[PDB]
């Protein structure tokens, strides 16, 4: 693998790490200050929201200050969030730490798919996406896994050890990188609703479990965060080797909308069992499968979104990118404050919008086969 | 003839 490349996808990787380390640390943060959810949830939120809102800004600077200087800003921004963040006292300068994270992590991401894009030749575009998605989310999977893990013999000391990832990530980069209108008019906009729509929900739902199994057997079951840790890593190994080995064997048997309403129908029914999970090893199996169906739509949605683009392969890869953010801003917000309304109100939230993405996607089925059949 | 501009939320190609 390319040494810049290589680079390039550790910058994201970290990125989604300092995104993911928050998660198992929310009930120790519960605890000691003393809040409620929706503050929890917000964390994250407001960590999306900054990210979303500074991704085009950011992709501007990029495009006209330079692409190698705004990735080291971003880097070095990035660094001194977690360091700040290491060394919060109150609720203020953890909101502010997750916001300038937040920004860091926006003004990172379209810096580093500019490189990508403009390093590797034209006939790598849908590859170069793939392995975008699979990164991308190999960290937001691994990011809690890893600091619950490590958050076990000090308070703090994951957020100290993303700060030095940071540095040097900033480090390698330095001397590593080097780099020596009317596109939206006819756009149809009535025909990638479906899609935009599928991948709201599967990041919506993606967050909202994140925060929401965190928070529930934490209240529950006492989950330390040590527990949590392990179980949210062994169900992102266990959906990502299940969907290595599966995916192609699923998609020549069936099409899209059928997979992925059977899939949603699976979550909804790990979801109903993991409602009455009231043991440690119960829970912590049930959980080690919910995963998987995330796992397996988000692939399927990214094929689609491949197969409705055609030629505009980036217009799709943007929307992608920005739902998926938008999702991910929307889901713990709500996640955290109705959990605060009620300790498995986010379950019966999960279920509702997995029901209307099922729903949604039925419909969309039943008109292909009605002007198939027309 | 080749270079990446930025448009919103998306990298765009030039002709």
């Amino acid at each position: 693998m390319n040494k810049q490349i290589f680079v390039l996808y550790f910058n994201i990787f970290l990125i989604f790490l300092g995104i993911g380390l928050v998660i198992p640390v929310l009930p120790v943060y519960l605890k000691d200050l003393g809040l409620t959810g929706s503050d929890l949830g917000l964390l994250v939120a407001a960590f999306a929201l900054s990210q979303m809102i500074i991704s085009p800004f950011g992709g501007t600077l990029a495009d006209k200050l330079g692409k190698k200087l705004i990735i080291c800003i971003g880097l070095i921004l990035f660094s001194v969030s977690e360091f700040m963040f290491a060394v919060g006292h109150n609720f203020s300068v953890l909101m502010l730490s997750r916001v300038i994270g937040g920004m860091s992590a926006g003004m990172v991401m379209p810096g580093v798919t500019g490189l990508i894009a403009d390093i590797s030749p034209s006939h790598q575009k849908a590859k170069n996406f793939g392995y975008m998605s699979a990164i991308i989310n190999s960290g937001f999977i691994l990011g809690p896994g890893i600091g619950g893990f490590m958050a076990e013999v000090s308070h703090r000391m994951p957020f100290y050890f993303a700060g030095a990832l940071g540095i040097l990530a900033f480090i390698m980069s330095i001397v590593l990188i080097h780099d020596p209108p009317q596109l939206l008019t006819k756009i149809n906009w009535k025909v990638f609703i479906t899609p935009v729509i599928l991948t709201l929900v599967l990041s919506f739902g993606l967050s909202a479990f994140q925060t929401l199994y965190s928070l529930y057997t934490a209240d529950k079951v006492n989950y330390s965060p040590k527990d949590i840790s392990i179980a949210i890593t062994g169900g992102g190994i266990f959906g990502a080797l299940f969907q290595i080995y599966f995916f192609d064997k699923f998609m020549k048997y069936f099409s899209e909308l059928t997979f992925i309403a059977w899939s949603l129908l699976y979550s909804v029914v790990v979801l109903i069992l993991l409602v009455f999970a009231n043991d440690y090893w119960s829970i912590m199996l049930i959980s080690f499968v919910v995963f998987i169906g995330f796992d397996m739509i988000r692939p399927a949605i990214t094929n689609y979104f491949s197969n409705i683009a055609g030629e505009r392969q980036g217009f799709a890869g943007g929307l992608n990118s920005t739902f998926t953010s938008m999702g991910n801003f929307i889901g713990p917000l709500i996640a955290g404050a109705l959990f605060d309304v009620h300790i498995e109100a986010p379950i019966y939230m999960a279920i509702g919008v997995s029901l209307a993405g099922v729903v949604i996607v039925l419909i969309e089925k039943q008109h292909r086969a009605k002007l198939k059949e027309q | 003839s080749v270079e990446n501009h930025w448009y919103y939320f998306y990298w765009y190609m030039s002709p």
